[PDB]
């Protein structure tokens, strides 16, 4: 089944890693990532909603949306759905665009924020995740540093995606 | 009954007479101005009162929309009120309760536009009679100034002036602006433009002028979280203003 | 459970143990029997404190009774494993004994005693420890005078006995079942037991 | 004279309830095509398993502006709710605009909402019947 | 039962119904009686008022968006009513067969194949005659475990008697 | 309008397949809370930020379901902010603790939120608990969430009319530090925030604080491409 | 303003403010029998189908001739229905079926499609599914355009149509006899004889014409 | 009467090859209350075995207590012969499904020697399926711990750094007790229940030793 | 789980007016959630209310009911305690379906010279001599009916509430902590505190 | 539907023994089954005991420890009112789980002059100076325990029983019709018996 399975940001030095199992679960919205684990009908509304959403932003600001922005957009459309939420676990990662600050956040199903620094993980095997990404992690990887702690991390956790994100480029890679 | 027939309509000329006698409204009103400079901006305006006996710090001509935006009028006071109290109830609803954080002046302009346009469809009522100055700064597109008129019509201005003097204010603005004022050289050319434009007494307590600025952490409140910003609004106080006088 | 006791709480300190009991039985919301006494003293080296159901506890304090009797043709250690026993066999036999029971003592080698047991027969040590919502009010301010068994040595008993107090105070004020009067039982290795009977806060 | 809105379900259901979206073939039946509600699928009988809330949530506000009228009619006697009424039907009626979902500038002094907000004012949540012509004759009764 | 197979040239769709949405677009679905046909003919009204407004048939992506968007509207309301729907079609801009399953939640993903075995037979680069030869296959291998056959072209949608 | 409630019979088809404490002294109020958060038994996030503010005066602390207090929280500081730019006037606890309950009663306690609302204003300061079902009461000290049991029983032990300044934030810092021992819940560091009548409100974020990595080259990358946006 | 003031000027308890309540106990005048799809009453309650539970073979087949069927609601004479399940609901709504069909002929000046009709039969039924109306209505006619028509129609809104339809307790006897028989070019008689045979196999005829449907006892 | 609880708290056996490690927190926990911060978890059973039920903690003293009686009959009717590690998982094994219907709450590991002197580490079910285990952790915090070591012991998913598997290496046992440590630090960080401090038995062929190690108290 | 008001309340009129006491335990299960509530209600300067049941409930209806009094106030002047206990009444009744409430209502009204009446949790009305509710009061009945007079003193009658509701407190868990009284006549309102201390010692 | 003993009984230790009062009211539901019941129930001559709970387990019971009694004094001579009580403590306990059973015991012993037990739902066994027992007495713990004292005359614990029970009577439903009363003295046992007119003018 393509429901759920699990998704994974993280954070090094001036740059961020998302990854997910992978049908896909990332998206993205300009320079801010969404990864979005669950009911794949729900990941695909969320999808449409946050496009609608960020694409009349960019029209009514001429500008793209910031990911501290964006995560409060959705934050905000989450807990919109209070009663009947969406089965969904959210991740937003990205870049400020002014001050280059790397940025992840995660959400539950009606948009408390985690906004934790070092690493955040949604979804099916998140225990299992969790004490991986404990052990592995270090703060301050470089991007390539970073990425072999992602990906071994994903790998370990149970075919997988890693996007590598600087503020001016971004790098999307694959796994077995 | 069900229907209410639309009081604004074009003339035979094309125009829409109920804007054009809201823009007359304006025309008859008290001067304000407003002026950007390099790293702020002024708005001022006349506090006329109807007898020494009233008291004038609750002619609160210039008011607060966001920490980052304010707004003064000429025209129907009460007007500008219910605007004002509309414009921030939107700030919040629209913007702060969506993006947890204050809608850019841009974005605050336009819903204040679409406010008073609707005004101008409607069949229940009349257009309103002001004309609002909007300053304010945005992290991302600064220090901006727009003047919105009973049409809900804006523009981004460098300096304006509205009501009685506008004209006059405009001339003065148009020859003393450039493009290298401080805030201080904008609220000194304001006060003087201000002066030229004030009828009978001129003082601290006849006149109101506020700044888009830095922010002001001594007006925030409260200490201890450092990426939070004090409020860049900043009315002067009449003692603050009469010591720009006696200069 | 019908009628009911309310908490026991218990430290240990340098030179032996205190415990602290309300004194009172509950019927439900009904305060319906004062005066009645759960500190069990178990010979001159121990006393079991006793809480829920009154009626199980009258049948723990007399199969302790009929320990006592039978060694006397004891350890605080071999009344809490007959204890525990009797308790975990209960519960697998389908028909607890309501009751969470302390054991406090001093061994004869002058080791300070304290083990926990309930109805499930779970069972821990601690050097303080307390029972229902003596356990969630109590514990904490024991624990801020007996965080660690390094700090055992440096607890007098006149500053373990005023924490029991305070103890007992804030009980008094924050659990709807406490009564103002209470038991305190000192077990010293050198004094000896020492059952303060009927105290009050105060 | 209430707190919690009691008058919360329907007592009588048929085909015909909903006007204004009947089919023109057979008078007795909703127009599926023009109800665009995903088919007849939403049937009226799937009207059950309410949220507990939800029909007391709606009509909150209906409910605490009853209250107010009553108290009003208590101790003010039948002029002053009729005033507030009366005040309140004409803004209702006079503001008529297709375009704009916000509530009117002047509803929200009479209601006295100049200074609050709540879920409906931060969350104001088609191929048929969308159209601006659709709301003139439902606000004409065309 | 429905069945569906991509193929190289047609899209080819079996089932043990079916509603054409277009003349280059099919539709079969499953499901409980009624909820799903009542379903299905509130989406080839709304297919049909499209083409006839825009006399211009919408792609098939957009169908099954349009599709899928329908259903999880019709959840919203009620109890989620058993339904699973392949919409097969040929899109005649890029030129190639388009293949969807939308999931009674409204879950829509594109497929080479599905229902509601192929893969140790079902190749991208089959020319219909093996497309229709894969299905024979399958449904003798259904027979084995325990039909009316559409194909969509380049020349619409056929019937085929070689059930 | 509102919170939709669009798919409660499809979520239920589906279905079928802290320590905060307040301390009021004798010319302010101090409230804190610990900094863990937790998922089931796993911490989500160490060092989260409990303490919210309804206005530069008036703080706020809440448990149960954290989006809700969240929400519900943001919602009262919109409408203190609106109501203090109508008044022009400095916004009341008061004010804040009723139209909060209000709120928490329309939603009849669906809005699973409980608070401890703190603050000072023009009549003095002010510390009271609001519960999800819209009840409230008045406290001097109150202590809120899984270890306000053992924050309540430092409180009755240590609390006294007058504290000062100082010994109100020792005391509450040894409640929240008795949480984090004896409750799972809590944990990490200690948030405070001070207000005096007087003064602006002093916040004092972590006000106590109680290699594996592989070499580069080691994951098998598939294939790589760019991404632009 | 007076309206209004009315409003707030014993009636409310008894709940004759309701005007719907009005119109049902027959206080404003007699609108009650005035109005077509007739309003049914619902239990105020947050679960009403709870409330609410806790509260024959016949033959067609199309031919030459038209349609032998083999309790027929005589919904027109021109068309024909089995009543099945609720004999209450049958009879209600059939006969309300009966009344929208003469309102259809006379606004169009044609008879009706039996498509037609057996659809709107079908989307009331389905409109009211999950609450009672057990139903099985099978709806028989001809017209000079659809020729014999023949289409259920079930409490569940299924619709469905097909040249033969057995139904019934010997539906499996029935269809196998008749299937050993069965012809599109029968002769008039010889198709009375076989539907006959058929239905004695199982143990009314109604032969349907262009001119209307006969009934041949 | 429910006559089951949870006490938290985990376990975890590591088989070396002339060496087992198995550790374990020491804290007791009930609901979200500390019960106490120091229970030892895991026991010397004699013959070389160390063992802990972990899970409801009754049942765990219940099983152990009544694995050491049976060592003792063992000894007394076998002339005080050394236990085998296989003949100590035969009987937990019997021990364990002689409450098939009334099962003891806990998943137990022992650990011990071979014939051959190998390290060796069992784990049982309830109903006492077990395996032969290189090693197993157990408890709230298992999917923590096991992963980790799971990639610092083997080398799993792990590759020669470009040549897109690194060979897996034998380890002193001192180094898997310093893997032991880290690990059950990096669970206290992130899980709740992870106690106030790590106890662990080293099982020789020169006997058991036992280690304790102080962790995080909250 | 809401917040219940177990509670002891009691109203008694007297010579020169009427006289409300309560507790001031309010409790949570056996948690005490504040010692010290002041469960004493002023709906209007002479008249004044103890709530009973869920505490959501009864501050909203009673909150409710001092917009509509202070309404009337602002009309026709000051209400009767008749007046206020009819709102009382409507409101409890009208949302008797929805909402849990039971009211003690006492009030000096100078043409009536002071009133009691109570509101069941039916929403009945019963003007009475004195009033008792609450989990408490049941504990009291008979000493409340043995030893109550009409036209006690002012002095006579805080004696009378002070032993009624100390043996409410003694024999109730849900309530207790201080006792809280006003004294409402025509010379104003006067607040009254007894401490445990002063009311235990009886 | 099993009878339950719905009751106020009511014993009292005075100067010179025991008095044991009781009404004499039993209901099934709102029915009196019978309204003048001698719940009054001897199991020795000086030892009396009243029931509470179910009236067939509380009558076996009884029966069994009446043989159990007789036979004790058959081998021992006159049994004292604490080994009743311990034979009433070990037939509640050891059928609990079955039997629902609450005991009053009242009984003179001239090596104890007159002693009261009682034995609630849980089978606890307390010595008091006087218990209440039955629905009607929680409508009168607070009269008992201000009127009640210490060695009263006959006379004065006659007046007192009659009084506390007259006002269980009063306010409880499952309680009333006369009042039975034995009273157990060295003197011998007599009965006591007050009827409505003389109780309830009181």
């Amino acid at each position: 089944s393509i429901n759920g399975g699990i998704v994974v940001a993280m954070t090094g030095k001036d740059c961020v890693a998302i990854a997910c199992d992978l049908f896909e679960k990332i998206f993205h919205y300009g320079h801010v990532f969404l990864g979005i684990t669950g009911l794949a009908t729900d990941v695909t509304t969320l999808n449409e909603m946050f496009r609608y959403k960020t694409n009349l932003y960019k029209l009514k600001e001429e500008r793209a949306i910031e990911p501290e922005t964006f995560t409060q957009l959705v934050s905000s459309s989450l807990y919109e759905r209070r009663f009947g939420p969406y089965f969904v676990g959210p991740v937003v990662a990205g870049i400020n665009s002014k001050s280059g600050k790397p940025f992840i956040a995660g959400f539950d199903l009606i948009g408390c924020i985690d906004e934790a620094k070092d690493f955040i993980v949604s979804g099916t095997a998140s225990d299992q995740l969790f004490g991986m990404c404990e052990s592995l992690y270090e703060p301050n990887l470089e991007p390539e540093d970073l990425f072999e702690t992602i990906s071994q991390a994903l790998l370990n956790a149970a075919g997988a995606v890693v996007y590598i994100i600087k503020k001016d480029e971004v790098v999307k890679r694959y796994l077995k | 009954d069900r229907y209410s027939f639309s009081l604004t309509t074009f003339s035979p000329s094309g125009k829409l007479g109920q804007i054009d006698y809201a823009l007359t409204a304006v025309k008859q009103g008290v001067t304000s101005l407003g002026i950007k400079a390099t790293n702020g901006v002024v708005i001022a305006t006349e506090k006329k009162s109807s007898s020494p006996l009233a008291m004038s710090e609750t002619l609160s001509k210039v008011s607060l929309l966001t920490p980052d935006i304010g707004a003064v009028y000429s025209g129907m006071g009460p007007d500008y009120r219910v605007l004002v109290d509309k414009s921030r109830k939107v700030a919040h609803t629209s913007y702060k309760r969506i993006y947890g954080e204050y809608p850019p002046t841009k974005l605050l302009v336009s819903e204040v536009a679409k406010i008073m346009q609707e005004a101008t469809q409607s069949g229940g009522v009349r257009p309103f009679g002001v004309s609002l100055l909007i300053a304010g700064h945005d992290e991302f597109n600064g220090f901006s100034l727009y003047q919105v008129d009973p049409s809900g019509s804006y523009f981004p201005w460098k300096a304006t002036a509205i009501g009685k003097g506008s004209v006059a204010a405009k001339t003065f603005l148009e020859k003393r602006w450039n493009d290298e004022l401080e805030l201080e050289d904008a609220i000194h050319i304001a006060l003087l433009t201000l002066k030229e434009s004030v009828e009978g007494e001129f003082n601290g307590d006849t006149i109101e002028l506020a700044i888009i600025g830095d922010e002001n952490p001594d007006l925030l409140g409260y200490t201890g979280i450092p990426t939070d910003k004090g409020p860049r609004f900043r009315k002067l106080t009449s003692q603050e203003i009469n010591d720009r006088l006696e200069a | 459970p019908i009628v009911t006791g309310t908490s026991v709480i218990s430290m240990k300190y340098d030179n032996g143990v205190i415990i602290a009991a309300d004194n009172l039985g509950s019927y439900g919301s009904l305060l319906r029997f004062n005066g009645v006494e759960r500190l069990i003293p178990v010979g001159d080296n121990t006393v079991v404190g006793i809480s829920g159901d009154i009626s199980d506890m009258q049948h723990i304090e007399r199969l302790l009774k009929d320990l006592v009797t039978e060694n006397a043709y004891l350890e605080p250690s071999y009344i809490f494993e007959y204890l525990a026993t009797v308790m975990y066999q209960r519960r697998s036999k389908m028909n607890p004994l309501w009751n969470a029971i302390i054991v406090a003592g001093v061994q004869s080698n002058g080791d300070q005693f304290l083990r926990y047991v309930n109805l499930l027969g779970v069972t821990y040590s601690s050097p303080t420890l307390a029972t229902g919502f003596g356990a969630h009010m109590a514990n904490p301010l024991l624990r801020k005078v007996v965080d660690r068994e390094s700090d055992i040595p440096k607890t007098t008993v006149q500053v373990a006995e005023e924490a029991i107090v305070n103890a007992m105070r804030v009980l008094y004020y924050r659990d709807a079942r406490s009564s103002r009067n209470f038991s305190l039982a000192i077990i010293d290795k050198n004094t000896g037991l020492t059952f303060k009977k009927n105290l009050q806060v105060e | 004279m209430n707190i919690v809105p009691q008058d919360t379900f329907k007592s009588q259901v048929s085909t015909d309830q909903d006007k204004s979206v009947l089919s023109s073939a057979v008078p007795s039946l909703p127009d599926t095509l023009r109800q665009q509600e995903g088919g007849a699928v939403p049937l009226s009988t799937q009207l059950n398993d309410r949220h507990p809330l939800e029909s007391t949530l709606k009509n909150w506000e209906t409910t605490q502006r009853q209250r107010q009228m009553e108290q009003y009619r208590q101790i003010f006697g039948i002029a002053e709710p009729m005033k507030r009424t009366m005040e309140m039907e004409i803004v209702n009626r006079t503001d008529f605009n297709p375009l704009s979902t916000n509530g009117s500038i002047h509803r929200d002094i009479l209601l006295n909402k100049e200074c609050s907000i709540d879920w409906e004012d931060v969350y104001p949540g088609t191929m048929v019947g969308d159209d601006v012509h659709s709301k003139i004759e439902k606000q004409l009764g065309i | 039962i429905i069945l569906g197979i991509r193929v190289q040239d047609s899209v080819i769709l079996a089932s043990s119904k079916t509603r054409q949405l277009s003349p280059h677009t099919l539709m079969s679905f499953a499901g409980e009686a009624g909820d799903t046909v009542q379903f299905a003919e509130y989406i080839q009204a709304n297919i049909q008022l499209y083409s006839i407004r825009e006399d211009y048939e919408l792609s098939p992506q957009a169908v099954s968006s349009f599709v899928r968007q329908e259903l999880a509207k019709s959840i919203r309301s009620r109890r989620p009513y058993q339904v699973n729907v392949l919409i097969g079609g040929y899109d005649k801009k890029k030129n190639k067969p388009e293949l969807y399953q939308i999931d009674y939640l409204g879950t829509k993903v594109e497929l080479p194949y599905g229902a509601h075995l192929l893969d140790h037979h079902y190749r991208p680069d089959m020319t219909t005659e093996e497309g229709l030869d894969l299905l024979k296959l399958c449904v003798q291998e259904l027979e084995k475990r325990m039909v009316i056959v559409k194909i969509v072209d380049k020349d619409g949608i056929r019937q085929v008697d070689d059930f | 309008a509102g919170l939709s409630f669009d798919n409660y019979q499809r979520n239920n088809f589906l279905a079928e397949n802290t320590t905060i404490v307040g301390v009021k002294f004798n010319n302010g109020v101090v409230i804190a809370a610990d900094t863990r958060s937790t998922q089931g038994p796993i911490v989500a996030d160490k060092n989260c930020a409990k303490l919210h503010r309804i206005s530069p005066k008036i703080w706020c602390a809440g448990a149960g379901t954290a989006a809700d207090t969240e929400a519900v929280t943001q919602l009262i500081g919109s409408n203190i902010e609106l109501h203090s730019l109508y008044t022009s006037r400095e916004p009341r606890v008061v004010s804040a603790l009723q139209m909060l309950k209000q709120h928490l009663f329309k939603y009849q306690g669906h809005i699973g939120a409980y608070l401890i609302v703190a603050g000072v204003d023009p009549t003095g300061s002010h510390l009271f608990s609001i519960h999800a079902h819209g009840s409230t009461d008045v406290g001097y000290y109150l202590s809120l969430g899984s270890g306000s049991l053992a924050a309540m029983a430092v409180l009755e032990s240590h609390w006294k009319q007058d504290l000062t300044k100082e010994e109100a934030i020792k005391l509450a810092s040894d409640a929240i530090q008795a949480g984090i021992w004896n409750d799972l819940g809590s944990g990490s560091n200690v948030d405070v925030c001070v207000m005096e009548i007087g003064k602006d409100a002093e916040y004092l974020r972590n006000y106590l604080t109680p290699s594996y990595k592989f070499p580069r080259g080691t994951t098998a990358v598939l294939k790589e491409s760019i991404v632009n946006i | 303003m007076q309206a209004i003031a009315d409003s707030f000027s014993l009636v409310k308890e008894l709940q004759y403010d309701n005007e719907q309540n009005l119109e049902s106990d027959f206080v404003t005048g007699a609108s009650q029998f005035q109005r077509l799809a007739p309003s049914l009453t619902v239990p105020p309650i947050a679960s009403p189908q709870q409330f609410l539970r806790a509260h024959t073979t016949t033959l067609a087949f199309r031919f030459q001739g038209g349609i032998i069927v083999a309790k027929v609601i005589e919904i027109n004479p021109f068309l024909l229905g089995t009543m099945a399940g609720g004999a209450a609901d049958c009879q209600f709504w059939e006969t309300w079926l009966g009344s929208q069909c003469r309102l259809h002929e006379l606004r169009e000046k044609e008879r009706i499609s039996v498509a037609a009709a057996s659809k709107i039969l079908s989307n009331l039924v389905y409109q009211y599914k999950g609450a009672g109306l057990s139903m099985g209505t099978m709806i028989c006619g001809y017209t000079r355009k659809e020729g014999p028509t023949i289409y259920y129609v079930d409490s569940d809104g299924t619709r469905l149509k097909g040249d033969i339809f057995c139904v019934g307790s010997g539906q499996t006897f029935a269809y196998g006899v008749l299937d050993s028989n069965y012809k599109w070019d029968l002769s008039v008689e010889d198709a009375l004889y076989l539907g006959k045979r058929s239905i004695l196999a199982a143990a009314n005829l109604y032969h349907v014409t262009e001119d209307g449907w006969i009934y041949h006892g | 009467f429910n006559p089951y609880g949870d006490n938290g708290g985990t376990i975890l056996g590591i088989a070396g090859e002339d060496f087992a490690v198995l550790a374990g927190d020491t804290r007791n926990i009930t609901d979200y209350s500390i019960n106490s911060r120091y229970e030892p978890k895991v026991f010397d059973c004699g013959d070389n075995i160390v063992m802990s039920a972990n899970g409801f903690a009754a049942d765990g003293d219940a099983l152990v207590k009544r694995f050491k009686n049976s060592v003792k009959w063992y000894h007394f009717d076998h002339n005080d012969k050394k236990l085998s590690i296989n003949s100590a998982a035969r009987n937990i094994q019997h021990l364990l499904y002689g409450k098939r219907f009334f099962p003891y709450y806990v998943h137990t590991i022992i650990a011990g020697l071979d014939e051959d002197g190998k390290g060796a580490v069992y784990s049982f079910d309830p109903v006492g399926s077990y395996e032969r285990e290189q090693c197993r952790a157990g408890g709230a915090a298992a999917s923590l711990i096991m992963p980790f070591l799971d990639n610092q012991v083997n080398f799993k998913n792990q590759y020669e750094p470009g040549t897109n598997k690194k060979p897996l290496k034998y380890l002193s046992v001192e180094e898997v007790i310093k893997l032991v440590r880290d690990s059950f630090t990096s669970a206290t960080e992130r899980h709740i229940q992870v106690g106030d401090g790590l106890e662990i038995l080293i099982v020789t062929k020169d006997g058991v030793r036992k280690e304790f190690y102080e962790l995080k108290r909250d | 789980g809401e917040v219940s008001l177990g509670t002891s309340i009691m109203a008694v009129t007297f010579k020169d007016g009427v006289i409300l006491g309560a507790d001031s335990r309010t409790t949570t299960g056996a948690y005490i959630a504040n010692r010290v509530t002041d469960k004493l209600t002023r709906v209007h300067d002479k008249i004044w209310c103890c709530r009973s049941g869920s505490a959501a409930d009864t501050q909203a209806i009673a909150d409710i009911v001092q917009y509509h009094l202070e309404l009337y106030t602002s009309q026709y002047g000051t209400p009767s305690t008749e007046t206020a206990a009819s709102v009382f009444k409507e409101l409890c009744y009208e949302n008797k379906d929805n909402l849990t409430a039971g009211i003690i209502v006492a009030g000096y009204d100078d043409k009536n010279k002071g009133e009691v009446y109570t509101i069941p949790l039916g929403g009945s009305v019963h003007k009475l001599p004195y009033a008792i509710a609450g989990s408490g009061s049941t504990f009291i009945y008979g000493y409340c009916d043995k030893n109550f007079r009409e036209n006690m003193s002012k002095e006579e009658t805080v004696d009378f509430i002070k032993h009624s509701l100390s043996q409410a407190i003694k024999w109730d868990g849900s309530s207790g902590g201080v006792i809280r009284m006003v004294v409402l006549t025509a010379a104003g309102v006067e607040r009254l505190i007894f401490y445990p201390d002063e009311y235990e010692q009886l």
